[PDB]
RNA sequence: AGGAGUGGAGCCUGCGGCUUAAUUUGACUCAACACGGGAAACCUCACCCGGCCCGGACACGGACAGGAUUGACAGAUUGAU
RNA sequence: AGCGUGUGCCUACCCUACGCCGGCAGGCGCGGGUAACCCGUUGAACCCCAUUCGUGAUGGGGAUCGGGGAUUGCAAUUAUUC
């Protein structure tokens, strides 16, 4: 119910907001990341899963893609969505929340297990 | 007029017969020549493991060149440099020539 | 062997046989008719045909798809 | 008063943005309500911090033995 | 890579040594083995072709190298040569015991 | 296996002024140093004069990372009759 | 397709981009003075380059 | 006779054990344990989860210019134009 | 102070003085060196001199942890590094 801000901006002048300030507002891994040319020689993986994430169905669920690259750096126009993602053996179906932004999808998908010991 | 005669090998012994051959034909020349200068020799070290695997004492194998470098100035013109350099080449030493 | 996976094959190519039929026809005369177009690309040449679906087709070497 | 805007101990926070040189109290509860707030999101900080380990990702196999028994 | 490539190469000529002397226009080599009628080849074919071997592999240009062959003399005094001879010997079936007595009653022979 | 018709061609052309090609032990390099006036793979050389070694016109020994190859009088008949010469022609392997 | 599915992996850096010139290998280069070869190979060519024993 | 220490505290690294789709393996008193020149994010890679290409030469018997395969754009597909 | 190192076959990754911007790590032009020539008279550390501290887990020790800023790389989340 409270109104949540994400660095002092509103979802929606966060949402509409061109790229070079979008970067100059991230920190400073960000920056590096979309300040180092075009994402064409190699990140055309993110660039047609953008894509395929702009792309939008019609009022329900929304629909469920699935992606083998854990380095993606989250933007507002692809944020609320349903991703599955690969951990190494199975795809780890989460859901993304709107603080998604600023972190990397390997972050939330957990890949080791964790361990109990019993007798040596 | 100041052409630049300089040689490099790897044993001494030939390095310096052949810069005793090089003084002599000046000498015999008559002509004004300086006597060659010694660079200190770069050494080539190179440190390695002996064994193959990663079994047994910790022994080190050391290897070494011993770049001896002369280099002598002439006060003479450029075609008889050039006939002395054509002349008496052994494998033993290295003859690099420069003119600025 | 035959493992837990089962096995998929690639794009066979079906034995379309006389498909020289659909290159040309024979009319009253000698004069020639085609139904495919023409690339006026240099890297095609001049006498290679076009592909023929049921919206749009396909060259040989230029790989252009003309749409409207 | 003239101090610069680069000696203050957080620079450009999540909830406004302002730069804010916290106290005792105040960084008590902002470390507080950020260690919640990593567990709400679900991410692997959170999760190593709710486990009680290592968040920083270095070796534990041979070191660490003061967290328990 | 010169020396690893003769070795390979004359395996049942007899190979012994090279040795590089440095020329301006002339990278002359020297190859050395103990017969020299059988390291040219029908009228000289191999030597000229080893010559266009290395001439294409090495980068130089053609024409830079001029490839001889020399008998070495005392040949029982050479290791290699002795080596390469007992080697050719077990080849043939032959037991140990006499092709080394042989061998060592040639180098012997030779005066070492 | 797909090599063009003109490849072949190519190869035995080259190989027939000097009787000895030389190839780097590598199948991820695609470009020819000496052939560089047109596009040539390194593969397909390698897999084309290894059938031929297969076949016993050429002789092929090994080294550091390179091979080296031979013409015998078979193979110079073979590459003749391939390339359909007379024989009044004489590679420079036979010749002084 | 396959021809860009070949070449997807730059070999600019890492130890991929050197291997041995002898033995083919990619443990234990000898980046110095362009030897660009592992150190047990070296061992084995080392006194005939003239590389010998005085220290 | 001594000097510096280690073993005690924290940290780095290796091994054993436990756990794991996999936590790859050699080396267990001197004469293994910052050893394989091993400071592994990708290559390394030898381990696992997934899909492509042949990188099956050459002989024998079938197939063949009327055709033996590779090279893809529209919409579903993993992971990828 | 002394060993050394420094522009490469596949290759494209070298050493840096000088002049500005910035606390800082870093950024742009400016030039040399295929090397006793240029970095470089390699103004290194320890040590010396003068204040502050005063037996207190203390200005010792800096493990653990939060935020921000830079370079490398095609990519650093399981903090690459600073
Ligand atoms: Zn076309």
């Amino acid at each position: 119910f409270r109104k949540f801000t994400y660095r002092g901006v509103d979802l929606d002048q966060l949402l509409d907001m061109s790229y070079e300030q979008l970067m100059q507002l991230y920190s400073a891994r960000q920056r590096r990341r979309l300040s180092r040319g075009l994402r064409r020689k190699q990140h055309s993986l993110l660039k047609r899963l953008r894509k395929a994430k702009k792309e939008a169905p019609p009022m329900e669920k929304p629909e469920v893609v699935k992606t083998h690259l854990r380095d993606m750096i989250i933007l507002p126009e692809m944020v609320g969505s349903m991703v599955g993602v690969y951990n190494g053996k199975t795809f780890n179906q989460v859901e993304i929340k709107p603080e998604m932004i600023g972190h990397y999808l390997g972050e939330f998908s957990i890949t080791y297990k964790p361990v109990k010991h019993g007798r040596p | 007029h100041r052409i630049r005669i300089t040689l490099t090998s790897r044993n001494v012994k030939s390095l310096e017969k052949v810069c005793a051959d090089l003084i002599r034909g000046a000498k015999e020349k008559n002509l004004k020549v300086k006597g060659p200068v010694r660079m200190p020799t770069k050494t080539l070290r190179i440190t390695t493991r002996k064994t193959p695997c990663g079994e047994g004492s910790k022994t080190w194998d050391r290897f070494q060149m011993r770049i001896h470098k002369r280099l002598i100035d002439l006060h003479s013109p450029s075609e008889i440099v050039k006939q002395i350099t054509s002349i008496s080449i052994e494998p033993g030493v290295e003859v690099e020539v420069t003119i600025a | 062997k035959s493992y837990t996976t089962p096995k998929k094959n690639k794009h066979k190519r079906k034995k379309v046989k006389l498909a020289v039929l659909k290159y040309y026809k024979v009319d009253e005369n000698g004069k020639i008719s085609r139904l495919r177009r023409e690339c006026p690309s240099d890297e095609c040449g001049a006498g290679v045909f076009m592909a023929s679906h049921f919206d749009r087709h396909y060259c040989g070497k230029c790989c252009l798809t003309y749409c409207f | 008063y003239k101090i610069p805007d680069w000696f203050l101990n957080r620079q450009k926070d999540v909830k406004d943005g302002k730069y804010s040189q916290v106290l005792a109290n105040g960084l008590d509860n902002k470390l507080r309500e950020d260690l919640e707030r990593l567990k709400k999101i679900r991410a692997h900080r959170g999760l190593r911090h709710f486990w009680g380990l290592r968040v920083r990702g270095q070796h534990t196999k041979t070191t660490g033995r003061r967290g328990r028994t | 890579e010169l020396n690893e490539f003769l070795t390979r190469e004359l395996a049942e000529d007899g190979y012994s040594g090279v040795e590089v002397r440095v020329t301006p226009t002339r990278t002359e080599i020297i190859i050395l083995a103990t017969r020299t009628q059988n390291v040219l080849g029908e009228k000289g074919r191999r030597i000229r072709e080893l010559t266009a071997v290395v001439q294409k592999r090495f980068g130089f240009p053609e024409g830079s190298v001029e490839l001889y062959a020399e008998k070495v003399a005392t040949r029982g005094l050479c290791a290699i040569a002795q080596a390469e001879s007992l080697r050719y010997k077990l080849l043939g079936g032959l037991a140990v015991r006499r092709a080394c007595y042989g061998v060592l009653r040639f180098i012997m022979e030779s005066g070492a | 296996m797909l090599m063009p018709k003109k490849n072949r061609i190519a190869i035995y052309e080259l190989l027939f002024k000097e009787g000895v090609m030389v190839a780097k032990k590598d199948v991820h390099m695609p470009k020819h140093p000496e052939l560089a006036d047109k596009n040539v793979p390194n593969l397909h050389v390698m897999k084309a004069m290894q059938s031929l070694k297969s076949r016993g016109y050429v002789k092929e020994q090994f080294a550091w990372r390179h091979f080296y190859w031979y013409l015998t009088n078979e193979g110079i008949q073979y590459l003749r009759d391939y390339l359909h010469l007379p024989p009044e022609i004489v590679p420079a392997t036979l010749r002084r | 397709g396959h021809q860009q599915l070949y070449w997807s992996h730059p070999r600019k850096f890492g130890q991929g981009s050197r291997s041995c010139r002898v033995c083919s290998n990619r443990h234990g280069l000898i980046r110095k003075y362009g030897l660009n070869m592992c150190r047990q190979c070296f061992r084995q060519y080392a006194k005939d380059i003239g590389f010998i024993k005085l220290d």
